[PDB]
RNA sequence: GAAUCUGGUCAAACUUGGUCAUUUAGAGGAACUAAAAGUCGUAACAAGGUUUCCGUAGGUGAACCUGCGGAAGGAUCAUU
RNA sequence: AGGGGAUCGAAGAUGAUCAGAUACCGUCGUAGUCUUAACCAUAAACUAUGCCGACUAGGGAUCGGGUGGUGUUUUUCUUAUGACCCACUCGGCACCUUACGAGAAAUCAAAGUCUUUGGGUUCUGGGGGGAGUAUGGUCGCAAGGCUGAAACUUAAAGGAAUU
RNA sequence: CGGUAAUUCCAGCUCCAGUAGCGUAUAUUAAAGUUGUUGCAGUUAAAAAGCUCGUAGUUGAACUUUGGGUCUGGUUGUCCGGUCGGUUUUUCAACCGGAUCUUUCCUUCUGGCUAACCUGUACUCCUUGUGGGUGCAGGCGAACCAGGACUUUUACUUUGAAAAAAUUAGAGUGUUCAAAGCAGGCGAAAGCUCGAAUAUAUUAGCAUGGAAUAAUGGAAUAGGAC
RNA sequence: GAUAGUGGCCUACCAUGGUUUCAACGGGUAACGGGGAAUAAGGGUUCGAUUCCGGAGAGGGAGCCUGAGAAACGGCUACCA
């Protein structure tokens, strides 16, 4: 990581998925960046500022991805009620 | 877990199992049974002297064609009648009949070489001069 | 072990160089010689209260415990005054990094200072070669009963 | 027969991590398992975990961080002799550097680094890298 | 996963979380004990007694209500059988099978089942010997087994 | 205290018989490979021109055939 | 070794067919096919998948049991049952999709959780031939079985796919 | 490769390798995760017994003191160097260790020995005094003896002792270097020197600390404990 | 009894043990045993006649004399080769 006296090495510091903490790989030709807009009253969708997620390929491939995204939303306050702790 | 008791006081079963298994490996079996001393013409030695009984041109194995200029040799120590091939450009012009001849293996851990059927040994030192030397004339035959 | 009789051989036997004077008045009559074996063993009273002679006893004989002191289960009681302890241990083969339940039978002479039954653990001691194979004397049959007074289930 | 219980505990955990479950249920759950989990926690591999006091045997619910990669328990508990430790770590762990070999010792179920520091080792249980 | 077949059942009696008495379910402990002893006197065997208690009377498990087990209670009052209940039942079954075999000379399946029964008995016998409930060097089989039954 | 002699004793050895093993004779007997421009069929590979196979019994130039029961490694993953 | 001997049917006949056919097809036909005493222990005895155990992915079906239904339905009034029906749920015999795992591949919810190699245990294999032979044991009334070599000998013999 | 243009034969030529060497034969280790403890395969490539039982063998649910604080020493860095490149405390932590009380005892006492105060008998040399103790009658035992009692027993594991030398790894040293050897090295070039280190070799013993792990056993006619 | 001394070491008498699938006993060994040698991850395999330590053996079997110490072999005594 760091070469002794500070000095950061190891480039391309991997994106980790927000749902699984599993590293998003270099050729993750499956993964995605989800961008959700921070929003305000009357019109207003505030350009430039998003609450963002990354979902790793593997979860999506498995199929259970929507629910994970919902969970993420409910945590960052982008939803309420939609997804519950107990199923 | 597959076979082998990944156990801990397991060890005797493991050891015995290994012993039993080993015999299927050829080399180990040969070493243990002592195939070297009971069979395979030479006394498990590298080289053996024998006596040129009769020169035989053995007709070679398939794709290839030729006659292979070997010698039926009776070994001194065991008394076994082998067929030892002789290398290079004739050199039976060196071998003659009823001569003492030192033989080698062939490179094939016993077994057969290349294309010569029923043959196991090279000849090296004929009468005590070595075939290569005779052929390349670096040293020459002791008259008769 | 012996079990009764006391003085039943072709010869008649006593402890050597130990002598009972007929001249002196004693109600105890016979003077028994005993030996405190040492090594933190309590020398069983069933020798001092005892009546047997037995030359290969560690207490009432010339046999003396030195060197090794081992333990282990009694397999066999089937022969007279001696026992077969089975000292079972785990020996290690590095090639596998693992162990063997290994056998080995110690024959040990048993003084009749003990009641030894099959299965009882015995602190046995090394000594002067008793005979042929037997080079140990039973010192402590530590398992006193092992449920013998309380075997019955009913209250 | 569920012969070894630690093994069982780890296997399910491993499976969960592989899928991407955030939580696992471990069926039998011992002192030993709990200690192992505590060790894992101490170096931050496992999240919170909740031992249900079943009025029976046990039950452990785990929270997974996604920081786990493989948790292995080695099959017999090889008695291990302070130098053996080095060999084991070379074999079992992805670097001379990080991750832990979780060996039980007389001083308790530690990782390997801790054991080395304490200068005591014993039998191995698992590892976490 | 089942001692003798390829079958892997999980039909089993469960148990409640509370080791404490189930509150409202009245009576006492002494009464329960008395009932148990009466049942024992009548010739019923532990499991049967328990069953009787559970259904007709206000009993869940004697352990919960009395403190001690059924078998333990029996032992205390000195009414328990000499050969443990399960073992006894096994022996009876074996005897029955033997009887059947005596009659039917060609009945291979029955013979096979008898073998299994015998094996089970042996296992049980061994474990009783270990925990010392059958006096040691007592083997239970074919000739004496019948005599033992009743 | 010398040869010598009675009894032991350890006993080499020697005459006997019977086990074994390394070996070389081995009258004859059937095998197996290597050689693969002999002889006859064509058995198998295509439904290989009777689908092949297995276990078994009988038969016979020879591959083999045929009973009986199993397989499909079948040429059928299929009937309201 | 007795019985019973219908059918079919190793052998045999016997007709064709064929260069030839004591092969295939046709017609008889003992042994056998049933069965009582015994034996023999092998089979492609195959799911060609050792047994236990835990876990990971859905899905309907289907058999066995079991609760939950103001469910339908039989009516002999309310019915109480059975037979369905729907939701489960254990246990099984399988199957269909996906592979996020395997695997060489074909394929597989196990052949998964194995180079990130370690749940417990049996047993078996070590290139092909020679050879499941020879010899020795054995267990067989025999046929045979279980065990089971080496000498030689050869660069392939194999698998699973593709053109 | 060779059946008339042979990159494989036989020669010459250049060339390549290694080189005072280099090749051939037979073993053997490595390669060989092709013998697999680490670490192999078993549907179909060889291989899962026809099936079940079963004795040895191997393997075996979970459960018995977990916690907190209090006080006391070590070892790394942090922060300065206080100093003529090193030095130790405070500011600071992690880190191992010990002593403890907690509802928690370390095998137990016969007497040595008490060492110091739980101490006080007179009180004071003395900064207006808990700055400071020479001192002898009730009484802390662990600061360890010797002497009994009786220690559930192992496997582990740490430290220790012994594991002959040589060999191996390794400390020093100019055998001219090197393999080596155990020497050498330094003065006024008118006698003084370091030296010949360490460390493994687990296995069976033996001694010691640890008490998780894995056993094993105690109190259920209690002839159980005090 | 013997021996330097213990001991089935041998003798007398009595008892019926002891070893074994946790491989006894056999059979092999082209087996003297270690220390070690080669092999260059980790585990390992093979190899150790041989410079050190043991142990046997002096053609083979025996038997003994002397002496502190030999069952000696550059010491005897047979017998077989
Ligand atoms: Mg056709
Ligand atoms: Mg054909
Ligand atoms: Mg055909
Ligand atoms: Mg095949
Ligand atoms: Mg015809
Ligand atoms: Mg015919
Ligand atoms: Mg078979
Ligand atoms: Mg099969
Ligand atoms: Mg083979
Ligand atoms: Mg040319
Ligand atoms: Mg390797
Ligand atoms: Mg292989
Ligand atoms: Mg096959
Ligand atoms: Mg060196
Ligand atoms: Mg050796
Ligand atoms: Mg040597
Ligand atoms: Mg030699
Ligand atoms: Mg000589
Ligand atoms: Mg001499
Ligand atoms: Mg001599």
């Amino acid at each position: 990581m760091e070469n002794d006296k500070g000095q950061l090495v190891e480039l391309y510091v991997p994106r980790k998925c927000s749902a699984t903490n599993r590293i998003i790989k270099a050729k993750d030709h499956s993964s995605v960046q989800i961008n959700i807009a921070q929003v305000d009253e009357e019109g207003r969708a505030i350009p430039g500022e998003y609450v963002t997620y990354a979902l790793s390929g593997y979860i999506r491939a498995r199929g259970e991805a929507d629910d994970s995204l919902n969970r993420l939303a409910q945590q960052d306050g982008l939803l309420k009620n939609v997804w519950s702790y107990s199923r | 877990g597959k076979g082998k008791p990944r156990g801990l006081n397991s060890a005797r079963k493991l050891r015995v199992h290994r012993r039993n298994n080993r015999w299927a490996e050829t080399t180990y079996k040969k070493r243990l049974l002592g195939t070297a001393f009971k069979s395979s013409p030479f006394g498990g030695s590298s080289h053996a002297k024998g006596i040129v009984l009769e020169k035989i041109g053995i007709e070679s194995k398939q794709p290839n064609s030729a006659i292979r200029k070997c010698v039926r040799v009776q070994l001194i120590k065991n008394g076994k009648k082998v067929t030892a091939f002789v290398p290079n450009d004739g050199c039976l012009n060196f071998v003659d009949e009823n001569d003492e001849v030192l033989l080698a293996g062939f490179g094939r851990k016993g077994k057969a070489k290349g294309d010569i059927p029923g043959v196991r040994f090279k000849v090296v030192k004929v009468s005590g001069v070595s075939l290569l030397a005779l052929w390349k004339e670096k040293k020459e035959k002791p008259r008769s | 072990s012996t079990e009764l009789t006391v003085q039943s051989e072709r010869a008649f036997q006593k402890q050597p160089h130990i002598f009972t004077n007929p001249k002196a008045k004693a109600n105890r009559k016979t003077k028994r010689w005993y030996k405190n074996v040492g090594l933190g063993f309590k020398t069983p009273k069933t020798a001092i209260e005892g009546s047997y002679i037995d030359k290969k006893c560690p207490f009432t004989g010339l046999v003396s415990i030195r060197g090794k002191i081992l333990t282990g289960t009694v397999v066999s009681t089937r022969m007279h005054r001696t026992i077969v302890i089975r000292r079972d241990y785990l020996h290690y083969v590095p090639k596998y990094n693992r162990y063997e339940k290994r056998h080995k039978n110690v024959p040990a002479h048993v003084s009749p200072a003990f009641r030894v039954q099959v299965g009882d653990i015995v602190t046995v001691g090394q000594c002067r070669p008793i005979s042929k194979t037997v080079r140990f004397n039973v010192l402590k049959v530590a398992s006193a009963t092992g449920k013998a007074n309380k075997q019955f289930a009913k209250f | 027969t569920r012969t070894s219980v630690l093994a069982d505990a780890l296997n399910a955990i491993n499976n969960a991590e592989k899928t991407g479950k955030r939580q696992v249920l471990i069926r039998p759950s011992s002192k030993v398992i709990i200690k192992f989990l505590q060790v894992m926690q101490k170096h931050g591999y496992i999240g919170e975990f909740e031992y249900i006091d079943d009025h029976r045997s046990g039950k452990i619910v785990v929270q997974l961080n996604g920081r786990l990669n493989k948790c292995g328990v080695i099959s017999p508990r090889f008695n291990v002799k302070i130098a053996d430790v080095e060999k084991w770590t070379a074999n079992l762990l992805p670097a001379r550097q990080f991750g832990y070999v979780i060996l039980t010792t007389s001083a308790g179920i530690m990782d390997h680094e801790e054991a080395h520091r304490k200068h005591v080792s014993g039998k191995i249980l698992g590892f976490v890298y | 996963g089942r001692m003798h077949s390829k079958g892997k059942g999980m039909s089993s009696s469960a148990i409640p979380y509370s080791r404490n008495a189930p509150a409202w379910f009245k009576g006492s402990s002494d009464g329960v004990v008395e009932q148990i002893i009466k049942y024992a006197r009548k010739g019923l065997t532990p499991s049967q007694i328990g069953v009787l208690l559970r259904d007709a009377h206000g009993v869940t498990q004697a352990k919960v209500i009395t403190g001690n087990k059924i078998l333990r209670i029996l032992k205390s009052n000195g009414l328990a059988p000499e050969i443990p209940e399960d073992l006894y039942f096994l022996i009876k079954k074996a005897v029955s099978v033997r009887k059947h075999l005596e009659r039917n000379r060609k009945d291979k399946d029955a013979k096979f089942r008898l073998i299994l029964i015998e094996s089970r008995i042996h296992r049980l016998a061994r474990y009783y010997r270990t925990v010392s409930v059958l006096p040691p060097n007592w083997k239970y089989e074919s000739a004496t087994a019948s005599a033992l039954v009743n």
